[PDB]
């Protein structure tokens, strides 16, 4: 296999260059124009402003970005994201490794204790996935039997049966936590379908970029809302598991 | 009307510093931010720094980082800029300029020479040689800028050029022509009267044919 | 650190003329400004953010342009626009001008009116020797001057001086002084100066003997 | 099982509701700090400035956010989708750590995202587990000669298995976890905490965001910036393992 | 020496508009803001609204939205302000102030009446009853502002109190009391002088003591 | 929105007495600035950014504070120091001041010099019938002025204004009117003006009867 891992390896580098090129171009545009925006800003504030050097609206805008980072809001002159139930939630986002980090720690107790409450919590629920996986499995495949035999019932082969309960188990799924959450949520958050099907997803792979996250709006009195979700993900990630390492599977396959 | 009046010209020897000044009037000091800028013969219009005169912040062109000091007086609405161990790179025109993005108002400029060169009078020449005649006078071997020719004490005006001062070996030298017609020269007396203020100096040449 | 440039450096202009002077971005402007200087006085604001006019700049004038590109441009040339006109840039500190576009006075062309000058009695007293040589109210600037002794080429102790253009007829006039110690002055006996302008093919030349 | 997975799940919640207590205790304090930096500018700004009123500061601060949101950077390259900061962006998507502290603005890029991730994830998985086993087999080939000194002093060879395991899983640590700490603290300006934070949030591909070595070049070293994925896919396989033995443990108690 | 010189006292009918005006002197106009405080005797300082006199930009509190209009002349270096359709509550002191964090320099004040009540003089009623005896004068159902009392002509002015004058349906009423040593009264004439400027009306009325 | 409150809204010192007065703040602020008023003046800057002294304050005054309370203090009183001082805030839109407390000078208790004056001949030909008490020449402030008719209390048509304190003598006085038709005071006889004083248990009462 060492001649195919550096086959592979490079296919992976061959994939981020590809990856690479595709979102510059789709992404980078903007974000040009954003910078063009950003100093068009500049140049009319000092315009309006003669008491203001360039360079120090330079020193503003940089403080102020500072504190936009460390999570401010421009929109208020004030003085929960820490409570219990946020910060249970934050705890669900270490051990799933979804990580949004939409919410930050500022202490350094804060960050050595995430450490071990990490090192500690991520296989400990490693373990529950894999029973919650487990039992799903067993439960659907004993469920999908009933309406199986129906198939078997109009004499159809035993062979076609297991595949077509193999597709059937991925639709019964996607509509469960897929599609139905992508609508949940679009109602819910005030999110595009597209918005939404790209929140999920990005939670059941766990990437957990936290550019969208259900529950975290400040306006919503839905703190119980918040956890129910988490079930979701619970739930969501057995379920993505499978897809994920059947399509590793595929992969496998086409290699 | 908005007006920046700087200080008057100054020679300083190389290595000394030199420190200049630009009162402003006609508006508020504190309400705009001050520059300088650098005008020598042979290179672009060069921005040295700013000061906000409210706050005293502070940035450099990172050319004249070490060079450049920039301060204000609010009370005297007065900004300073002070140039340290200066060499003959540093002999040009500073203005102060007012702006944030266009310099709006200027100050009339101030003259900086770095020279070990010493207050020297003029030796004035004559320069003796049609229906037109050009004479001159050579005043050359004088420090510091400037000289004034004049013609008959300012009878002779028309016909008449003064060139520039050129360096000759660390002091200046520069030329003047009148032309006046065939039939008035050397009939009639032409003198060039020659004024070094610096040296408290008023010669007056007699142009006497060879 | 972005770059202005200014080119050409210098151009001219018959009266009624139209004049357009271009400035280039090392890199992208949102806005360009200009400053008019006549020699003597400090350069004044002209046009402001690219196309807007100072207090007090007549209208013939108009500014233009965005990106990398800028341009001054005088609908009519007139005689008092003739300066030094200087693009800035603050888009990005630290601000930037460019090297400058000085715009002449054409007018009708004209031969330099060539003197020379041996030594004064005084001068050689002194010990030194001063030949002087004057070239007046030519057009135009372009001229080219050489010194001969015992005709012979001399291009060394030679100071050459011009005037700006002359704000009443147009023309430029220069000096060159020939500066040598007495001794290197008595040994020679034919000094001449030589002229090379457009207005002929074959140089003026002026020239005298010692005796 | 139906025992034990109610059970675990119990204990799972209870570990969470905990985890939450320890975190709101340590920080709902300092909740408002950024709030209170933003202010404190806002007014030794206003201070400094008179000709700008409270409310014109006001907007520019909204347009300032917004335009940082489209990801404009405060200058005082340094693109984000410049080639090298998009191939760690899309980097971020296959390992699944998902800093996000560079996010996508166009509905065009999250969709791509979504089938890049799909297709991405599990054929960076087969590398991993490829790239785990590998360098497995060569430290395995390595933990053997070490196992050979201490078996040439008697010591019982099951003892050596763990002993070098032991030790497999302690020189792996220092050329992974301690390395990277050392470099970061010098490199990143970051306080050695900072970047322990940062290098185990990295390896356990959490990815949280707030602290991120870039793999942008700069200066004077630019080569390592992109290199550091190099350590995090090398990494990636060590803290596999070493997730894997943590669990395995749990599981057995 | 920093000044806010605002406009004289003004005096309009209910529904009626008034603009009052705030000229600097000492500073830049156009380098501070400038907000207006709104002084009713019954409440506190209001801040009625700001202006940028440099970019015009103008920020109001909410119960003022409607009310005020903030306008500047630059050139004139004044700040106005404009209120519209004037109910009974908007009758104040109104100060031009300059800050953007603490209001540093105060115009000296503008009052401002909303009223029916044409130009009215007053009725003067004079008010008779140990060693002294306090003496009255009732100044009421005048409009507007001020009235003079003086006592003798002012002779006597110590042991005098004038009160403030209060509005009662658009009217004015106010009382003088003086006190004299009783040897002086009724032995001595005590009258009560009052002048309304506003109805150039000059009323002299004696206390004399009741049958 | 943000509210400034300050308790008390009066308070009194004699020269060489410390003074604090206190500003609470609805919700948080970083800094309180303070204003001193005096009859018939625009408030003065006195204290900024929460401990600043402004320009003429002379030092005896300090300020200090944070988050929901912030205090004035004068370390040592003088009389020059009587004035209303305000606090106001701009942490948040809009700015917003204290109701302002009044700061008075001390002295020894003074009874009221308590007169009443039945209506003139001359307003009762009008058909208005004022019926005037003065108390003049108290301290404490505080007093309670109360109507009777032929023993009745009567508190409609009753219009108090008090002078601010004397800066001679420390004390304060205040008109006290009954404004009925001469019809309800031609129907009675007995009217009197009752004054409820610290100066006294028992009232301090004048009275006149209409024969
Ligand atoms: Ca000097
Ligand atoms: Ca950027
Ligand atoms: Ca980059
Ligand atoms: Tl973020
Ligand atoms: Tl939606
Ligand atoms: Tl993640
Ligand atoms: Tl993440
Ligand atoms: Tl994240
Ligand atoms: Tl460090
Ligand atoms: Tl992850
Ligand atoms: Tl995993």
């Amino acid at each position: 296999r060492s001649t195919t891992l550096l086959a592979l390896l490079a296919l992976v580098l061959l994939y981020l260059v590809s990856g690479a090129l595709v979102f510059r171009a789709l992404e980078q545009p903007h974000e040009q124009q954003a910078q063009r925006e950003l100093g068009e800003v500049r140049e009319k504030f000092l315009r309006a402003h003669p008491c203001v050097s360039d360079q120090e609206l330079g020193l503003l805008i940089k403080e102020v970005a500072d504190a936009l980072g460390g999570g401010a809001d421009p929109e208020t002159q004030s003085t929960s994201a820490w409570d219990l139930g946020s910060a249970f939630f934050f705890s669900g986002t270490i051990i799933t490794t979804i990580g949004y980090g939409n919410v930050a720690l500022r202490t350094d107790a804060g960050r050595l204790f995430c450490i071990f409450y990490a090192l500690v919590g991520i296989p400990l629920f490693g373990i529950l996935l894999a029973g919650v996986g487990d039992r799903l499995g067993s439960s659907l495949r004993h469920g999908i039997g009933h309406i199986e035999a129906i198939f078997l019932k109009w004499h159809v082969p035993p062979e076609l049966v297991r595949v077509l309960s193999e597709m059937l188990f991925l639709l019964i799924g996607c509509l469960l936590f897929v599609l139905t959450p992508t609508f949940v949520f679009c109602y819910m958050e005030d999110w595009s379908k597209l918005e939404a099907i790209y929140f999920v997803i990005v939670t059941l792979t766990t990437v957990g970029f936290g550019d969208y996250v259900a529950g975290a709006d400040p306006r919503q009195d839905s703190p119980a809302y918040q956890p129910l979700v988490w079930f979701w993900i619970l739930l969501g990630l057995a379920y993505f598991a499978s897809v994920l390492t059947t399509i590793g599977n595929w992969l496998r396959v086409v290699s | 009307e908005v007006q920046l009046q700087q200080s008057g010209p100054e020679l300083v020897k190389p290595g000394a510093s030199m420190k200049t000044s630009c009162k402003v009037s006609g508006y508020s000091f504190t309400g705009y931010i001050m520059n300088w800028v650098k005008q020598r013969h042979g290179k672009n219009l060069e921005w040295i720094g700013l000061i906000n005169p409210n706050t005293g912040y502070t940035t450099y062109n990172q050319k004249f980082k070490g060079k450049a000091t920039l301060t204000v007086d609010k009370s005297s609405s007065t900004a300073y800029m002070e140039l340290l161990s200066l060499t003959s790179e540093d002999s040009a025109i500073y203005y102060c300029t007012r702006g944030n993005y266009v310099f709006d108002y200027w100050g009339q400029g101030t003259t900086l020479t770095v020279s070990s060169a010493k207050t020297t009078p003029p030796s004035v020449y004559p320069l003796a040689p049609n229906s037109m005649v050009t004479l001159g006078c050579l005043v050359k071997g004088y420090f510091p800028e400037p000289v004034t020719v004049t013609w008959n004490s300012g009878s002779l005006s028309s016909g008449v050029h003064t060139f520039p001062a050129v360096l000759q070996s660390d002091l200046y030298t520069l030329s003047s022509s009148v032309t006046v017609p065939s039939s008035s020269w050397p009939s009639e007396t032409v003198t060039c009267n020659v004024a070094h203020p610096a040296s408290s100096t008023k010669v007056d040449k007699k142009i006497v044919p060879r | 650190q972005i770059v202005l440039t200014q080119s050409p450096a210098i151009m001219s202009a018959s009266p009624g003329e139209k004049v357009t002077m271009t400035c280039s971005a090392s890199s992208s402007v949102s806005y360009m400004h200009w400053y008019q200087q006549k020699s003597g006085t400090s350069p004044k604001r002209w046009i402001y953010d690219t196309s807007k006019l100072a207090s007090g700049v007549p209208a013939r004038f108009s500014g233009s342009g965005s990106g990398t590109s800028y341009s001054l441009t005088i609908s009519s040339m007139e005689a008092e626009d003739a300066a030094t006109y200087y693009c800035q840039q603050w888009s990005n500190s630290p601000p930037t001008f460019g090297a400058g576009a000085k715009l002449e006075l054409k007018r009708a062309d004209a031969a330099p009116t060539v003197s020379i000058f041996p030594p004064s009695s005084e001068q050689l007293t002194s010990g030194g020797a001063s030949v002087v040589c004057f070239l007046n109210n030519f057009y135009p600037k372009d001229i080219n001057v050489k010194w001969k002794i015992d005709g012979s080429e001399r291009q060394n102790g030679v100071l050459n001086s011009w005037t700006d253009q002359d704000s009443k007829d147009s023309t430029y006039s220069m000096s060159s002084t020939l500066t040598l110690t007495k001794d290197e002055y008595e040994r020679h006996n034919s000094y001449t100066c030589e002229a090379t302008h457009k207005t002929s093919t074959s140089p003026i030349v002026k020239s005298f003997n010692r005796n």
